[PDB]
């Protein structure tokens, strides 16, 4: 009746080695959002915030518009202010989270929960858990669940499900 | 007033004095502790046996996680004076065994947890006196037979789980007076033979799970009373056959899973009165043959899956009365020498694997009533040849799939109907030319794949009627020439061939030039970090050899004149 | 009328709003009286198929210490 519980995985000198580390030259050096270990430099009062960009200086809050009607997806796309009857969906959640009470902890990157509409329908395309600043992969599906060819342009982690377009 | 050894919380919203003694390494119990806390943790600390006046002045509780440690014995008068305890934890502790009484000073209990100890033999009248219990948790000890009236005194429990341990037996008196459960466990164990009279005063289940025993019969009658159900399950097991009056009269039932048993054969009229599922699975069996009208009643079916069985030949009527069927897998099954319009009926699918079946040809009449079709699979059949109009009724059709067979040329007027592809694959055949004009009709296409075979030319004329490609691959083909006719291409890979870098290959310098992202040098394969160690490069070089005076080198860096007579 | 968010952007919320302590699938049980009495269902469920925001995505995350 209690479940297990997720955190975050403690970084070390091989998160260091791995991860890029030159910071530019600023003040008050800070920890990127979410929970990944690479310093850069801080954010203003008064510029754009998100949960993909830098995080907000000292004593301040990142919080969404005073109106928009949408918040969560204004925070998503990177908009905010540093400021002081089953389906095909259904059965496959029901035991995908059926099977993770029995076990005691886990780590953020072992969740695989699907992404379908109010109806029991997958959507129309799938992605992974991100660790701050790095976005994870990401395919198209359709109805039913059948993975579809295509291919990326920009680079990988990277695919604009269209209509039909793969681009 | 706190011992000045645990974390001491204040009040949030109400009086709450949660205290944290958790993660320390302690022995036996802190003194001087609050009178009035509300929750206490406890669990990580290498306790051993309670002393019997232990928890007394904590009038107030509600909160009493003891998971982890090294606790193997409840002294007799441990939990005196909690009465108004709702919740306790006991999870990963070895303990050994209960005496009776150890559940009297604590009436008003609404959760328990009991579940990697080690303990065998309950008793016979431990949980009374718990007229308000709602959850009970077994799972993973060494159980292996219960007495009757082992859960004497719990009307209202909603929850309970018996998974992981060694049961053998049922008796026709162990469920008696639950009229309230909710959710049934019995996994993992090993029982046999479920008799006839055992689930019959359950008239509120919902789920049930019978997954991994062995199970060899099941007696005609059992699954009587249980009005309200919607979920079985007896997926790995050993039962090897149906009789007709096994599912007599369940109706909301919704889901059934009978994969991985040894059935062998259906019966007539088995699968009445299930108005109402919407999934039926019955995968690595041992069917033989569909006789007619075995699906009879099932008129509101969504999903098929008989994928694995040996199944050698199907007569015309057998899916007769599965109205609305979207998917069928069918797929691994030696259907050799099949019956044509047998497939007559089904007008509401949507998508047909057939591949891993010994198919063999293509004939006028095998595919006649689907006409609803959006995605055909026949990947490696075998096929030698496919007949002129096989594929004539598919209006809606996305994707075609001709992956490993055996090919050697197409007829001419293959696709007069298909005027909605969006894909076409045609790898690894044997094809060595492609017809002069059979590309007219195509005018949604993208995504040409025509690898690995053998072609020799491909004029101009070809690929005018296309305005919509955006993906090309002639890797390993044996060609010399070729000039892009789509300007509005995104990807090209021209790797295996032996061009002709004479004065006629130029536009495809330029074009290779000006477009660098369009045809690129090398992509960077795939990677999921932990394996990103290694760069793993797929290729496109493209090189010189017909002329002598540039052959080794590539086409993007020659010399910049020697195209100075051309 | 009230928007709804299911899939990997959930953990990612989630990950956001709670930080370097933790969460769970169902509620702490501050203080159960009648948390296991009135049945929340988890916030999966709640915010994939009715309504979700962030007063009930802060109240899942794990005490600090
Ligand atoms: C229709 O039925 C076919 C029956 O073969 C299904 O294809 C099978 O899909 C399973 C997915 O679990 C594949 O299993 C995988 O095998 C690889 C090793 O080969 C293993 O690494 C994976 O962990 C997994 O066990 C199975 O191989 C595959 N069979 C074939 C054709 O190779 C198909 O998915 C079903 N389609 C539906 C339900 O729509
Ligand atoms: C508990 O003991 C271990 C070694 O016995 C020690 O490493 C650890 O720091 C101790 N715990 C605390 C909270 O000091
Ligand atoms: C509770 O109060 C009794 C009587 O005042 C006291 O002696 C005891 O130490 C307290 N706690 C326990 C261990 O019962
Ligand atoms: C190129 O095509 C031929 C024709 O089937 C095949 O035998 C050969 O293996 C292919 N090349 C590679 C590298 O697979
Ligand atoms: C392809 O070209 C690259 C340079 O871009 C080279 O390093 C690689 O070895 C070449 N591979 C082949 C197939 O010769």
């Amino acid at each position: 009746g209690l479940g297990p519980v997720v955190r975050c995985e403690p970084c070390d000198a091989r998160a260091l080695a791995q991860c890029a580390p030159p910071p530019a030259v600023c003040a008050e050096l800070v920890r990127e959002p979410g929970c990944g270990c690479c310093l850069t430099c801080a954010l203003s009062e008064g510029q754009p915030c998100g949960i993909y960009t830098e995080r907000c200086g000292s004593g301040l809050r990142c919080q969404p518009s005073p109106d928009e009607a949408r918040p969560l997806q204004a925070l998503l796309d990177g908009r905010g202010l540093c400021v002081n009857e089953y389906g095909p969906c259904r059965r496959e959640m029901e035991d995908t989270l059926n099977h993770l009470k029995f076990l005691n902890v886990l780590s953020p990157r072992g969740v695989h929960i699907p992404n379908c509409d109010k109806k029991g329908f997958y959507k129309k395309k799938q992605c992974r858990p991100s660790k701050g600043r790095k976005r994870g992969f990401c395919w198209c599906v359709d109805k039913y669940g059948q993975p579809l060819p295509g291919y990326t342009t920009k680079g990988k982690e990277d695919v604009h499900c269209y209509s039909m377009q793969s681009k | 007033a706190c011992p000045a050894a645990c974390v001491c919380s204040y009040d949030d919203d109400a009086d709450e004095l949660s205290v944290f003694c958790s993660s320390r390494n302690l022995t036996r119990l802190p003194d001087g502790v609050p009178g009035g806390t509300q929750a206490l943790w406890l669990d990580g600390n290498n306790l051993s046996s309670v002393p019997p006046a232990a928890f007394q002045n904590l009038s107030s509780l509600g909160f009493l996680n003891l998971q982890g440690g090294q606790l193997g014995s409840l002294e007799p008068q441990a939990l005196l004076g909690l009465e108004n305890l709702c919740h306790l934890h006991l999870e990963r502790n070895q303990l050994r065994s209960l005496a009776l009484g150890t559940f009297a000073h604590t009436p008003a209990l609404a959760s328990l947890g009991l579940s990697n100890n080690r303990l065998s033999r309950l008793e016979d009248g431990l949980f009374e006196g718990l007229g308000s219990l709602w959850d009970l948790n077994l799972g993973w000890n060494s159980l292996a037979v219960l007495p009757d009236a082992a859960f004497r005194g719990l009307g209202s429990l909603r929850e309970l789980v018996l998974a992981g341990n060694r049961l053998a037996y049922l008796q026709p008196a162990l469920f008696s007076g639950l009229a309230e459960l909710r959710e049934l466990d019995l996994s993992r164990n090993a029982l046999r033979a479920i008799k006839a009279n055992v689930f019959v005063q359950l008239p509120r289940l919902q789920k049930l799970y019978l997954d991994r025993n062995l199970i060899a019969a099941v007696a005609p009658g059992a699954f009587l009373g249980l009005k309200a159900l919607r979920w079985l399950d007896l997926s790995h097991n050993r039962v090897a056959g149906l009789l007709e009056d096994t599912f007599p009269g369940l109706l909301g039932l919704r889901v059934l899973r009978l994969s991985h048993n040894a059935i062998a054969s259906l019966r007539p009229r088995t699968f009445k009165d299930l108005h109402f599922l919407e999934e039926l699975q019955l995968g690595h069996n041992r069917i033989r043959q569909l006789a007619e009208r075995s699906f009879e009643g099932l008129g509101q079916l969504e999903v098929l899956t008989l994928d694995h069985n040996q199944l050698q030949e199907v007569k015309a009527g057998a899916f007769l009365g599965l109205t609305n069927v979207a998917v069928m897998n069918l797929s691994g099954n030696c259907l050799r020498n099949l019956p044509e319009q047998v497939f007559r009926g089904l007008g509401k699918l949507h998508s047909l694997h057939l591949e891993g079946s010994c198919l063999g040809r293509i004939r006028p009449h095998t595919f006649t009533g689907l006409s609803g079709l959006r995605r055909l699979f026949l990947k490696d059949n075998g096929l030698v040849g496919i007949e002129e109009q096989s594929l004539w009724g598919l209006a809606e059709l996305l994707e075609l799939d001709l992956t490993s067979n055996q090919l050697t040329h197409l007829p001419h007027r293959l696709f007069q109907g298909l005027g909605k592809l969006e894909y076409l694959l045609l790898s690894r055949n044997r094809l060595a030319e492609l017809p002069a004009d059979a590309l007219g009709p195509l005018q949604r296409a993208f995504w040409l794949d025509v690898s690995h075979n053998r072609l020799e030319a491909l004029p101009n004329s070809l690929l005018a009627p296309l305005g919509r490609l955006r993906y090309l691959s002639l890797r390993n083909n044996s060609l010399r020439t070729f000039t892009p006719q789509p300007p509005g291409l995104e990807r090209l890979w021209l790797e295996g061939n032996p061009w002709d870098c004479g004065c006629p290959l130029k536009a495809l310098r330029d074009f290779a030039l000006q477009n660098p992202s369009a045809v690129p040098r090398f992509v960077q394969a795939i990677c999921e970090g932990d394996d990103c160690q290694p760069p793993a490069y797929t290729y496109n070089n493209i090189t010189c050899a017909s002329p002598p005076e540039v052959v080794g080198l590539d086409l993007r860096d020659l010399s910049e004149a020697h195209f100075a007579p051309c | 009328g009230p928007e709804t968010l299911c899939g990997a952007e959930l953990v990612d919320a989630l990950q956001f709003v709670c930080g370097d302590r933790g969460f769970y699938f169902n509620k702490p049980t501050g203080y159960g009286s009648s948390s296991r009495r009135a049945p929340q269902t988890g916030i999966v469920d709640e915010c994939c198929f009715r309504s979700c925001d962030l007063r009930r995505l802060e109240m899942y995350c794990a005490p600090l210490k």
